[PDB]
């Protein structure tokens, strides 16, 4: 008897290799920014629209596999673009590979809803801050008008 | 108008569904005893079946995350956080006609029951979490009465927020 | 040795199921809801996410597809970017538990048949007969109403 | 012992690869149908699924390759999801049926050799010689045309 | 102790494989650039963006499944993205069904979360690549930069 | 025209090969008995099978056809939708409505609604055929193989979804003209 | 400014965070010896670093020793062993912050700005690359990470923060001048 | 010009270092019998497409002849490593292509000698991966063997022969670009 527990979708990749996604993410994304906006001669209106948050979020999309609005159209961007979906094709293979190593040999039934009961509630956490994140802009936005 | 009036209804009904779930005892039909099948609840479990047919009983409740989530489901906040929230977004919504000119009501409205469906979607998932951390077990009428509260209160949850939207617009279209 | 014409939904429960569907109408009555809530944006909308074009978008992320539309604010990309996670580690779930499901055959290794998968094809051309009706009664009612 | 060319299409069945065929030719009929046949949609096409450009849309959706273009009516909304599903049910069963070939060959009582992926390699390289027979036979064509 | 190597997360396909899949990359990506922009009688102004380079970009996204933003629009386009995709299709499918078919076997023999070491060498090429796309993008800033200061 | 060619071409060549292969019985070559009743021995012969009988092939009792025993609650459905044959038997009555209005649009021109009825029916018959082999492949699961009368219903679709798009195509165009004769 | 604010709050921040990770001794909690080569043997919780380790029970408490750290498996364990990337991120840091400083007393200048953003995000750069050595060689060779592996992972944050905004003020520098005209 | 010097230069290369892999016998570094009564061999033998050599042992030099006929539907595949026509035949094609440009800088104008090459080029490109595959896919069917600088100027040979078809095409667009500017 080993009851699931809430954040166990997290178990085929160890923690030092969770940490090393984000201390990565953090990097393909400011380097990204700074190979597509830094050089003055490019600008001129920017060239790109690889801002840093728009390179945060390309960034993610790549991650999660989903597509953004935007690719890099320069070498020096493209580089990042590309050492980056290899690293996201490995480790998002990597996932999927160790999972079915946990599932098969356990040392096999429907998977059940605890054994996922954590990734819902990140869900609704996210739901739940994506909505205060833009009630809070909101107001502000709302008495700092009528204050003119 | 037809919009306000789907809106009333809907807030109705979800909150009356929501209610009735959070205190009808017949949300899981699995076998114990107050062994016979029983038809369980949130707060109760009554022999279905067999002798003492109809008798209840109180459910026995009891790492520190298993108890977290035991604690969380024993008081099942969620489900009737849902009840407190569908309860203020139908306040909002009957204020609403008392005050024409301010519309952040509505949106409060809309907000309320959009958040109240999320107080759902987590009553059903401490509610399934826990019923199998402690078969043939099969889910009944009180619990799809809760789901379905869960759809009507986002579907009011959009209208609330159309209205709120075209309210708006219209004050835009006068300037 | 008797296979179901739905037996491909064994590798994920009963209630993974009837909360993929119940997230899946959440992140989208929120999305919908962040993007256009605001009076502080609006001018012609801002974003092309109304309650329609956010049902998809997410029925388009679950799908590992894409949509030619993606979050632009900080409050839509949250949304987006918790649900381009609890995809990632349900789809991957769902295929490493499949493996499991096939490699240990519990009741060498055959392959699939059409038995094991037909109801991926009831449901197809249910999908095409049921987009044949919704397409038709379009043309039947805008001819008729727009012919008086 | 040595594994055949076309040994990559054995996780699933002739039968399965014929019906994925034949469904990839009826939801493009069908998204072309309800996405051009009305008239009271067209003001220039309403849109731009074609019979060509929804034969590619099926394809793009089939090799989890976003496509450029995405239906945006109710009717070719239904059509692309109930192919979305699909694509993605069958996807999921071949990498997680490959993936019991390969480990039930390996505890009977080793990486993939370019053997067990012939075919693939193949194909790619028949596919690239007709494109430059279906590229180069136009170009011939306009060409002598303008004599 | 049996410490994985650095660059293990390329066990799953032979060597053969990886040097047939560069091989096949570059054959796909002239192959695009040939059938769409060769025959002029499409330019009216190029008739595609599908250039040598906006071509080894398109079969570089097309093959790491991360989607683009061009698509070819030709007959002869499409047979080379088509059977380009199907191709990375199997090859991604075969990379990750075999590398859970290691993974299990291994957990038969008589905790079991892959570690940092298994897949370091996926983190090295990354830190690489991101060096070298500041080293590429200040040799071209110096560059335009010196010629700006002598006119 | 030429498009009305192609299109009433196509739509017989659709509606013969549904008709042929729901008529015949080589549907697929397996290995089995066509006699019963046997007498108070177990042998099994090569028997080439359709959707209503098995014929055996070799050894004695040759050519001796017998009728498929299709019932020897998920499995009585498919035994009762395949014991009948609806989805092989209703395409070829969709691609002869599909050809009803292929004829008619001839007599009552400018009722182009008559080509999208056309049109509808070739691409509905379509999706009638993949159910009826889905379900025949379905339910009749040694060696086996598939014959010709399997290959025309497997052709009959093809012909019959682009007999569709070309009826499509043809009442777009028809509509065209009138957006351009105004 | 407010950002050149930030960015020398920033900078002395993640210059100072390293380069304590580097000198301080608790980088790791495991257990082992705390006792030189030399008995009684036995296994004590130990706090070890990046350099030394150290006793943390027992009565050897606080008795510090040497890490005796000792082909591609030499390479790694060499890298590790000198820990070139642990300090070359605290040079970096270091160099990065002079930019800085010599920006003030030459406005005319901007590509010294530049440098600056380019130093601190390489910096970082090779702050990963020191944590990834550290832990593959760490496992190579139960277990839970002190605050010094913490105050370096902070540095990383702070050092691409940094370099973020230092590049911002790049381009505001040229933004400025094109408006000019 | 600068486009046709290298054109020029990267057909000969690519010629030149597929005529010498075909005819080297230094393809795969393996373990087998150099000679034609047990016999103490498994000496460590070189071997090409034709001809396997042992390395070392008391035949320091001898060579043999392979032999690729040792039931059905694969043996279309023994008899293409056998024959060895795409790797032949991606020479033929790397030499066809040099014609071309050959010929494109004497007649002019024509244009369409400069795509020939093009097409004789990428093609003979495709026609070397074939014959890369056919040759490791019938070794495996017959294990530290490693491979040769006859196997890396094949691989080499096909990176040439594909830069300079992306040449060749540039200069037929430039070409036709030139018309178009004059019109
Ligand atoms: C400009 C348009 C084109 C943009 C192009 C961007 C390129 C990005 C690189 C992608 C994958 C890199 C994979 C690197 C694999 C390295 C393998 C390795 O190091 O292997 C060592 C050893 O040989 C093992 O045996
Ligand atoms: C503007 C650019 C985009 C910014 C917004 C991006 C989306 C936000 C969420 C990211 C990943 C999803 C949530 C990741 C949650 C990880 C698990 C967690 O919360 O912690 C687990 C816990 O530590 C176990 O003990
Ligand atoms: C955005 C607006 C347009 C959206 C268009 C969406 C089309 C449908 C998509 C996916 C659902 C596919 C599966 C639906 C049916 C699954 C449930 C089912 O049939 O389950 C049977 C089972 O036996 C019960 O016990
Ligand atoms: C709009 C244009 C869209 C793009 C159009 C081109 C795309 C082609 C894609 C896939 C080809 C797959 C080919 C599969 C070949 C299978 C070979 C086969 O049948 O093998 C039988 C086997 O050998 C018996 O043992
Ligand atoms: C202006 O500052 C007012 C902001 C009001 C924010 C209200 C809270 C935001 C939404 C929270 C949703 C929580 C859902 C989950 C409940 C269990
Ligand atoms: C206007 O009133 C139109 C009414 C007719 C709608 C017809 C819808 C098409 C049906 C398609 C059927 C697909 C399945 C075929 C096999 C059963
Ligand atoms: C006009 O008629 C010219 C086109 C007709 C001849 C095309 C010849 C080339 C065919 C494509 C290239 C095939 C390469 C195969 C490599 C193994
Ligand atoms: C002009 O002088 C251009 C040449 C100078 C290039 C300097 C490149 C510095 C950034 C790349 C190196 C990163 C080091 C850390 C990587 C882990
Ligand atoms: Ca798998």
């Amino acid at each position: 008897k080993s009851k699931p527990g809430v954040f166990s979708f997290l178990d085929p990749l160890a923690y030092e290799i969770w940490m090393c996604i984000v201390f990565a993410y953090i990097g393909v994304s400011v380097v990204l920014f700074l190979v597509s906006r830094f050089s003055p001669y490019e600008w001129h209106q920017p060239p790109n629209e690889f801002g840093i948050f728009n390179s945060l979020w390309f960034s993610l999309g790549a991650f999660m596999q989903q597509g953004c609005d935007i690719s890099p159209r320069s070498l020096s961007g493209r580089i990042v673009g590309g050492v980056w979906w290899f690293f996201t094709l490995i480790i998002i293979s990597s996932y999927t590979a160790n999972l079915a190593a946990f599932l098969t040999v356990e040392r096999t039934s429907a998977l059940s809803l605890s054994n996922v009961a954590g990734v819902f509630y990140i869900l609704v956490g996210g739901l739940g801050l994506a909505m205060l994140v833009a009630l809070i802009e909101f107001c502000y936005k709302s008495r700092a008008e009528a204050k003119r | 108008g037809v919009q306000m009036l789907l809106t009333i209804v809907g807030a109705f009904a979800a909150f009356s569904l929501m209610t009735i779930a959070v205190g009808t005892d017949y949300w899981l039909y699995s076998r114990g005893v107050c062994e016979v099948m029983t038809h369980s609840g949130l707060w109760r479990t009554c022999c279905l079946e067999g002798n003492f047919k109809g008798l209840c009983k109180q459910i026995d409740h009891f790492d520190t995350a298993e108890y977290f989530l035991r604690a969380v489901r024993a008081s099942s906040i969620f489900p009737i956080l849902s009840v407190i929230l569908l309860f203020m977004g139908g306040l909002c919504i009957a204020a609403s006609e008392f005050y024409k000119t301010r519309h952040n009501i509505i949106l409060s409205a809309g907000i309320f029951f959009v958040s109240a469906g999320l107080s759902n979607i987590i009553g059903i998932i401490v509610y399934i979490s826990a019923n199998a951390g402690d078969n043939s077990y099969s889910y009944g009428w009180s619990f799809y009465f809760g789901a379905l509260s869960f759809i009507i209160a986002e579907m009011v949850g959009v209208l609330a927020v159309h209205m709120f939207i075209d309210r708006h617009k219209q004050l835009r279209a006068t300037a």
